């Protein structure tokens, strides 16, 4: 956690208060720019496939970032510095699962300017590592949090 | 906290003969929140809705079950009857124990009761989470749009228009009146087809009420019941509707020969055409795809009503409520390889032959031979061809088609007596008032002789074009090896064309037999499951022309309740972003074919915000939602979670 | 293409020229018909599905696995082999409870079903995967003369479990005879039953010959030089019944009867002292010497 | 032991289906609890990865046919989630066939029937799903 | 005159498990979808030359005259499938008569010929096989003298007397091991 | 109800239960139209409360009266095969929940008075005449069911286990006399071997009735279905002519009962039922049209699948209306084709089978046209 919010949650306590999160997903925080029309995706690449735009959102450019299914608080560091949140935040308070949600996002969105033609093969052939890439730091907390 | 109502019904044994009903009651009791548990043959009905409105009121109950049939089926019931009591509609929950479980497991009892128990508790595990909702008082456009200018069609836009009602009548082609101005004459009583239909067109046409748009076709359709915005397409005749007269003069001089779709291939007309002499509305049109612009026609037109640069108009539209009317088509029977259709000569369709028969036919009212133009000595009819059938997957009764063969048979007989005509079949299925009577006329006045056997094949003679008919006649159990002049195949009723476009504009189901479903059998036979949209005519499901005209008038009176009104409660089952978890991830704007979620700025900070008139609550956008923000009322994460932890162990 | 040549009864001991014409003609168009050693009856279906089911598809299995232990597809040229060892494979890839039977009793000798054996008819064969221009392509002797296609019931027979198109109006034969120059005449009732089949020739032999001398008269009605068959059971019941034809009904029509590859096998260049045609009970000679 | 499957379908598609089956008196396996969802738009991982973790051995998903939903594409996005889905299940160590998805109509009530008849098969084949018991643990 | 002594009620549940597991429970069951058309006497070509009428089999089974199973008109169908691809209420009509006939023979109401043809597989594994003439013509023709059959192979031939005495077909179609011939 | 298989309860009673509460509809239950006068849009006609001899307003609807009452008379909604009081209500779903005495069974003891909370028991009711000016009317008086008495080869009247089918399906309903179970009137025994006749009082010139009743051949297959769903094991056949399954999912229903329920056919028209003195069972004289052989078999219950006929009222009716009828005896539409729910009478409509033999569906359909219309 970000040292001043371990702090505003330490002072709380100690006032008398009740500690209060922030409830929003990252993109609040995150000063990348986001379409007007709303989120599209064209193709899934890797972070060493390519040369980021420094503006457009990563979601958009097609890297999985994490910031549509993580809390804020952070100040979005990672986009701010040229990579894809990896979600180490977590889920906000209406999230239980943060694997599953990312995953929902990520393909509704693929391929919906081309919805009803779009191959939904392509997505789970380009992720070779699903549970790596929305499980990292809550594999544990998830319905299915082992392997059999 | 909860205080749940559970009810089973036994369905009389519906439910009752399979599901132990009143162990499933007991079971209900030792649920978490369950004060109430009652079992009743019939909870539906007046003592078992009254045992639930003495309860909310004796009990304090702040919600209900009801473990019966589908809520597809009595949803409504419930929460009208709930609702009187004072308890609010979305409040109440149901328990599909009868379709999906009763009557799909009846030869394991003991499992089927288990099963219910888990669908009480995964219902009861829901509505737990259920919140009080307040239907929306939406506003009723007055004003209906009819799609389809046939018989069923025509008789729903006089109802509606001679009720007070403006109604606006969409027809394909270039004229209305459909397949009944194709037919001759119209059994039971051999009343000339047309000579009755045209006055109705004709009155349809002059309406005070009622807008017509002829050759036009819906293309877009948007909205909900009560508040529908149309778009329909008023194809390019290419010529002028006002300047035109009808008189006909330009056909004549017409070099271009198109085969007649009207007289089913068996006719050839011109580029420039009129569909039939008594058409309406009185006006020609040019067939681009066969006109050569030579300019023939024009110079014979006395008021200049041709004009080669039209361009189609669209025209937008506000309605209530629309009434589905496309009506049919005819088997194509090329697939029954045996009997020859397409290959040999002189087997014809019997719709091909009402176009024969006809007086305003290609062939002047007379029945003849494709092969060489001559009148056939010997006629055989063959039923049932397309249908009652698994091999071509139509395994329904037309309805009409034993019907019109002997209709057809008693205007040869009329023309010809001297004909022998054979009809074979399974069932003289002759079921309506002076129906059996017409069957009886047939054989007895005039010597329709009937065979019955379904015919194994048709043989050609190449020789001289004559089809040998073989067939067993199982009133005598021998074989049969008759010789025909011509054969008749009474293909049967299939939807037509463009049912499928018509289905996805208006978002209307399909029955087994693939054509239109309606909301029930018997509770309400021309509604659909989509409030608004109704069904009259054929496409529906085959039927003859007094049924037809029945449900015409029918849907013009279930589509003027709303009309009448004024106001409509709709759902309230629809998606709202939640301000204080949505940071603004643009994941949901284009999940939602209407445009409901849309990205606003709010308190100096972006976040997404739903249109409520455009969210039809699919529920695709809150599934997608990754942070958790968007939630669709009545469908929320949590709820569908307790339902899942249902099935397995109390909640 | 390798496929295990299923033999059968009649052609490997009554009509071996036609597996003489076979084994050369499937080799000029590049297959391999490994031998499929100890291969017994299909077994009939006219007789043992008759008799008793599960002793048809036992027996049928057995034979399967033959071809299942080589790891190999099996090939035939006759419908009733093709009948009994395709509805066998079906059956057993289909319904569980017949292959769970069956491998109960295949224990017992060692043998156990998987179903990854898949049945053809060389004339399909020849049709979907080689191709009727390879046929025209090896064709040395063009044969012109008029044929009277016997295409039988069961080659595509069931249509819902074959899946080679129509049983009404096929034209997958009509193409392979006519590569070879010669032309496939229509006759009356083309799809008509030989009469032979369902054990019907052994236990009803009248019934038979009285369904055959309809079907000659037709094909000599229409033109035809000879007679071409896909399966030695017609091919018997065509020529062997014509000689009970005529000590019987008192009719002689001396007609030529010929199996499809013997007919591919004159086309392509084949000796016809190698295609065993002096054994036929009618004499091949008069259309030899149109040919 | 007999399974525990769990279904969800559209109300206007496989719902649908359901009932037509049930009107037609189509037995089928009493393993199935269908759970109805206005579309199957409304489907995501969380609610099979949920079913999954509760102790479901089989989970089914009915829809309505590719380009026929009620709400014009929300079987295009379950679909694209169902895909991923299925591999995500493989890599937990889950069976792909655990899941399974079809598109149903309303009419389609012999289809729901043998998609009912061979979805019981697959997963009485496979056997209990292990997972519930090894995270009791 | 029928009356209702005359008549089996279970006979058509008799054609229905004699039919299952081969060739199905839903194979067989389809003989109750028959309504009685007659387009499979009409497509018939054996009833063109004889009594028999497809139709009145299916009709006896499911009236329950057990004389259909002794009557020589099951025994005339060459199972040429035209009925069975034509009927249009699925009726497996083809496979419908081979039980029927199953249940014929298991009554005793088998030819001799058949009887001679069925030990001819049991003995020689074969239907139809080799003679003195077919080591020659094979011979002259230019293949092996002796074919790769179960014929001159004793372990294939050993393989289908086991499976045989299994399956009850030698009690079946009443032959005697020891003697070598029918009874 | 065929084709779905549904209770009737499940689609009628809403329906009863809306009309019995809605703000825009009166209901004069037990009560009668005695006088018509007008004409389109000016009819002035009076309807008959009839005296119940109970208070509408105070009665409960709990029925602790009828166990007390002594006098037992025949229920007419069971067809003579059930018992009532002389207070009572047709049915346990009837609408609305109100009590009726019959004083020409009551005695008038006053026992029943005694248990009555409320005091609803008003012998001394005088049935209320009510005035009232309507625009249009509507007929929808329904139909009976076909006397067989008549066709005496059938043995109705005079054989025990000679049923209508109207008889077995209050033998059938679960809320029925015998608690849903299909038994013979000889002895109470349940019937092992049941027989369907078909097209009794239709399609018969001899009976004067030249029509086809339109649900007979589907309900006969229905009730079939019924009894093998109770009891697997029973023997069902349906002798007819012609089976007539024409509407959606109707020859879907019939190919149903044969493959799925092992329900059987005999096509050929019964020339006559024969009972055994001894045992009471029957025997069925027909001839199987489809061998060309006479049938003689024995059967535990004969069903005759009677056909509809105008009710009896209908010619009260008619004079009062003033309406035509058809050569089948049922209300004359307008016209066959186009106006299929209007009458040549201006003003008055038709709706159900009081214009001819149909199903619900078409009842329904009807119902709403005929609305529409008016
Ligand atoms: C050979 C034959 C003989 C028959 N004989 C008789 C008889 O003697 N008596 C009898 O009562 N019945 C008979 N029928 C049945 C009769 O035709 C129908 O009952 C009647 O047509 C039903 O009326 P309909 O308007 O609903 O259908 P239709 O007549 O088919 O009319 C539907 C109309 O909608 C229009 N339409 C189609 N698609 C669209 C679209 N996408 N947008 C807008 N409009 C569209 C069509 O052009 C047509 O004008 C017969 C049927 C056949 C096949
Ligand atoms: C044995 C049997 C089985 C059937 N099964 C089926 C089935 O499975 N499915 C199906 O769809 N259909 C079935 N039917 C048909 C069904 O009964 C009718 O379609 C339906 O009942 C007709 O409804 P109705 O209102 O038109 O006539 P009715 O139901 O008879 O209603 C007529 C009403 O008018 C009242 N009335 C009569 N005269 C007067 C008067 N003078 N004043 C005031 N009121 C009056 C009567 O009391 C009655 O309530 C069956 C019929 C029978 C006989
Ligand atoms: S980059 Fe990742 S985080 Fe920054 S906005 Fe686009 S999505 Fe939200
Ligand atoms: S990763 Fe951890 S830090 Fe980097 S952005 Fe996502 S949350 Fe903020
Ligand atoms: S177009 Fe000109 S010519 Fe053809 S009809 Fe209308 S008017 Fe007569
Ligand atoms: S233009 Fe020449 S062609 Fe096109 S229509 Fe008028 S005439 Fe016939
Ligand atoms: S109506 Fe007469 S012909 Fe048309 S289908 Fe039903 S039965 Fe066959
Ligand atoms: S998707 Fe969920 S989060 Fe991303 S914006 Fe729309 S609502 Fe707010
Ligand atoms: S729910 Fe379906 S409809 Fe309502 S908004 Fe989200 S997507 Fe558009
Ligand atoms: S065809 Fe099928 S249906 Fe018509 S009779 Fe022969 S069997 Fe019964
Ligand atoms: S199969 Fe047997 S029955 Fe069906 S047709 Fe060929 S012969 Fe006649
Ligand atoms: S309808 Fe639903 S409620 Fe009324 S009875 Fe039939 S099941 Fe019980
Ligand atoms: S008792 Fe008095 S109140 Fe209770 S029912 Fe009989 S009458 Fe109506
Ligand atoms: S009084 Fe008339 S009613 Fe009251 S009980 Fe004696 S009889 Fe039945
Ligand atoms: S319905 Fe079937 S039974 Fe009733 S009359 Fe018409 S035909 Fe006879
Ligand atoms: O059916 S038989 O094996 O007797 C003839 C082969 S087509
Ligand atoms: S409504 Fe069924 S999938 Fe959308």
């Amino acid at each position: 956690p970000n040292p001043e919010m371990i702090a505003e949650v330490v002072k709380a306590l100690l006032e008398g208060k009740e500690p209060e999160l922030p409830k929003k997903n990252l993109c609040e925080e995150c000063a990348r720019k986001k379409s007007e029309e709303g989120v599209a995706i064209e193709t899934i690449k890797r972070n060493y496939e390519g040369n980021p735009d420094p503006e457009k959102c990563l979601l958009e450019q097609g890297y999985i970032c994490l910031g549509i299914a993580t809390r804020e608080g952070c100040g979005a560091p990672c986009p701010s510095s040229g990579v894809p949140c990896s979600g180490c935040s977590g889920p906000t308070d209406a999230v239980v699962d943060q694997g599953a949600k990312m995953i929902s996002a990520l393909c509704s969105d693929f391929g919906i300017d081309n919805d009803r033609d779009v191959d939904p093969m392509i997505l789970p052939k380009s992720i070779k590592d699903k549970i790596g890439s929305f499980y990292k730091f809550t594999l544990p907390s998830a319905f299915v949090p082992i392997r059999l | 906290e909860p205080r749940i109502g559970v009810y089973v019904c036994h369905c009389g044994v519906n439910i009752g003969g399979t599901v132990d009903c009143p162990d499933v009651t007991e079971f209900a009791k030792t649920l978490k929140n369950v004060v109430v548990a009652r079992d009743y043959k019939y909870m539906c009905a007046d003592p078992g809705q009254e045992m639930i409105k003495k309860d909310i009121k004796e009990h304090n109950l702040n919600r209900v079950v009801v473990a019966a049939c589908s809520p597809r089926l009595h949803e409504p019931t419930f929460r009208r009857c709930v609702a009187e009591a004072g308890l609010n509609p979305f409040l109440f929950e149901f328990a599909n124990i009868r379709e999906h479980c009763s009557w799909v497991h009846m030869h394991e009892k003991e499992k089927a009761t288990e099963k219910a128990k888990d669908l009480v508790r995964m219902a009861v595990a829901k509505a737990r989470l259920l919140e009080p909702l307040e239907f929306i008082k939406v506003g009723v456009t007055q004003r209906a749009l009819v799609i389809g200018g046939g018989v069923a069609g025509i008789q729903t836009a006089l109802d509606l228009g001679d009720m007070g009602f403006e109604t606006i009548l969409v027809e394909k082609t270039p004229s209305v009146g459909g397949r009944m101005a194709q037919l001759d004459k119209t059994f039971p009583t051999n009343d000339c087809s047309i000579c009755i239909l045209a006055p109705k067109m004709v009155d349809v046409a002059k309406h005070p009420n009622v807008k017509l748009y002829a050759y036009s076709e819906v293309v877009d359709v948007q909205g909900y019941v009560g508040n529908f915005k149309v778009k329909i397409m008023k194809k390019a005749r290419y010529i002028d509707e006002t300047k035109c007269t009808g008189c006909g003069q330009c056909s004549e001089v017409c070099p271009i020969d198109v085969p007649n779709e009207f007289d089913m291939g068996i006719g050839m007309r011109k580029a420039i055409y009129k569909p039939f002499p008594q058409a309406v509305p009185a006006k020609y049109t040019i067939d681009k795809e066969h006109c050569i612009e030579c300019g023939l026609c024009a110079k014979v037109c006395g008021p200049n009503a041709i004009d080669f640069d039209q361009e189609p108009e669209i025209i937008e539209a506000e309605v209530g409520t629309i009434i589905c009317a496309i009506g049919y088509d005819a088997f194509d029977p090329t697939v029954r390889e045996e009997y020859g259709y397409g290959v040999y000569d002189n087997v014809v369709t019997a719709l091909e032959l009402e176009r024969m028969i006809n007086a305003s036919g290609p062939t002047g009212g007379k029945v003849i031979r494709l092969s060489d133009g001559q009148k056939p000595k010997r006629i055989a009819f063959i039923q049932c061809v397309g249908s009652r059938d698994a091999k071509v997957g139509n395994k329904y009764c037309s309805n009409v088609c034993c019907m019109y063969a002997m209709k057809n048979s008693q205007l040869i007989k009329e023309k010809s007596p001297d004909t022998e005509i054979d009809i074979y079949y399974m069932d003289i299925r002759a079921f309506s008032k002076g129906y059996e009577e017409f069957y009886e006329r047939s054989a007895k006045q005039y010597g329709i002789k009937f065979m019955r056997g379904r015919p194994s094949q048709v043989i050609e003679d190449p020789e001289t074009g004559n089809l040998v008919v073989r067939a067993e006649d199982t009133l005598l159990g021998e074989i049969l090896e008759k010789e025909y002049d011509l054969v008749v195949l009474s293909v049967g009723m299939v939807p037509t064309k463009s049912a499928d476009e018509v289905q996805k504009i208006l978002g209307i189901s399909r029955t087994p037999d693939q054509f239109f479903m309606e909301a029930h059998p018997k509770l309400r036979p021309v509604d659909t499951a989509t409030d608004g949209v109704y069904l009259a005519g054929a496409c529906q499901g085959p039927k003859d022309i007094p049924a037809s005209v029945a449900q015409g008038s029918a849907a013009a009176s279930r589509a003027a309740i709303p009309l009448a009104k004024g106001e409509v409660e709709v759902e309230p089952i629809i998606a709202s972003v939640d301000a204080e978890i949505c940071g603004g991830c643009g994941v949901c704007v284009k999940q939602c074919p209407y445009g409901a979620p849309r990205l606003v700025e709010k308190d100096g900070k972006v976040v997404a915000e739903v249109i409520s008139a455009l969210c039809k609550g699919c529920g695709t956008c809150p599934a997608g939602c990754p942070s958790g923000a968007l939630e669709q009322d009545h469908f929320k994460t949590i709820q569908l979670f307790k339902q899942i932890e249902g099935m397995f162990r109390d909640t | 293409m390798k496929y295990a040549f299923f033999l059968g009864c009649i052609m490997p001991n009554r009509y071996a020229g036609v597996e003489a014409a076979t084994r050369t003609v499937m080799e000029k168009l590049g297959v391999e018909l490994v031998d499929m050693t100890g291969a017994s009856c299909c077994p009939a279906p006219g007789v043992f599905g008759s008799f008793d089911q599960k002793t048809w598809l036992t027996l049928a299995a057995r034979n399967l696995c033959i071809a299942e232990e080589m790891g190999v597809d099996i090939v035939t040229v006759c419908n009733g082999c093709y009948g009994s060892l395709f509805e066998a494979a079906h059956l057993l890839h289909d319904n569980k409870e017949a292959l769970n039977f069956v491998n109960e009793k295949l224990d017992k000798v060692g043998k156990e079903y998987k179903g990854n054996v898949k049945v053809r008819h060389f004339a399909e064969l020849i049709y979907n995967d080689i191709g009727v221009d390879k046929i025209a392509e090896k064709v040395e002797r063009p044969l012109n003369i008029n044929v009277g296609v016997h295409y039988g019931c069961h080659f595509l027979k069931p249509t819902d479990v074959k899946h080679l198109g129509s049983a009404e109006r096929p034209v997958m034969l009509d193409e392979i005879v006519e590569a070879t120059g010669a032309k496939s005449v229509p006759y009356a009732d083309k799809m008509m039953c030989c009469g032979a089949g369902g054990g019907v020739r052994a236990r009803e032999l009248e019934l038979s010959l009285d369904m055959t001398n309809e079907k000659i008269e037709n094909m000599i009605k229409a033109g035809a030089d000879c007679t071409v068959n896909v399966c030695p059971f017609c091919h018997l019941q065509f020529d062997r019944g014509q000689i009970e034809i005529k000590e019987k009904f008192g009719k002689e029509y001396n007609f030529p009867v010929l199996h499809l590859s013997q007919l591919l096998g004159l086309a392509m260049g084949m000796d016809p002292k190698d295609l065993a045609l002096s054994v036929h009970q009618i004499s091949v000679d008069p259309l030899l010497k149109k040919i | 032991w007999e399974p525990k499957i769990i279904g969800f379908c559209c109300n206007w598609c496989t719902y649908g289906g359901a009932d037509t089956a049930g009107v037609g008196r189509m037995q089928y396996p009493p393993s199935i609890r269908i759970i109805r969802v206005m579309c199957s738009g409304r489907i995501e991982p969380s609610l099979i990865l949920k079913a999954f973790k509760e102790g479901a051995d089989g989970v089914f998903v009915g829809g309505c046919h590719l380009g026929d939903c009620h709400y014009d594409s929300g079987n295009y996005k379950w679909q694209r989630r169902v895909m991923m889905l299925y591999e995500l299940l493989e890599e937990l160590g889950i069976e792909k066939e655990r899941l399974n998805h079809e598109w149903i109509s309303a009419s389609e009530g012999e289809k729901f029937q043998n998609t009912m008849k061979d979805f019981y098969n697959k997963i009485e084949a496979l056997g209990p799903c292990k997972l519930k018991e090894e995270l009791d643990k | 005159m029928i009356y209702s002594s005359d008549l089996n009620k279970n006979l058509a549940s008799q054609i229905i498990e004699a039919g299952t597991p081969i060739p199905g429970d839903d194979v067989v069951s389809s003989l109750k979808a028959c309504y009685q058309c007659g387009t499979c006497t009409g497509s018939c070509p054996s009833g063109r030359r004889t009594s028999y009428r497809t139709r009145k089999v299916i009709r006896k089974a499911l009236l329950g005259m057990d004389d259909v199973l002794d009557s020589d008109d099951i025994w005339k169908c060459t199972t040429c499938y035209t009925c069975y691809e034509r009927c249009p209420r699925d009726v497996k009509v083809t496979e419908i008569i081979k039980t029927i006939r199953n249940l014929a023979a298991q009554k005793g109401n088998m030819a001799k010929a058949h009887k001679m043809t069925a030990m001819y597989v049991l003995k020689y594994g074969h239907a139809v096989p080799a003679n003195k003439n077919t080591a020659e013509l094979r011979k002259s023709i230019g293949l092996s003298e002796k074919a790769p059959i179960a014929q001159f192979s004793e372990k294939d031939l050993n393989e289908m007397n086991t499976l045989i005495k299994e399956l009850g077909f030698d009690e079946l179609i009443g032959f005697d091991w020891e003697k070598g011939a029918l009874k």
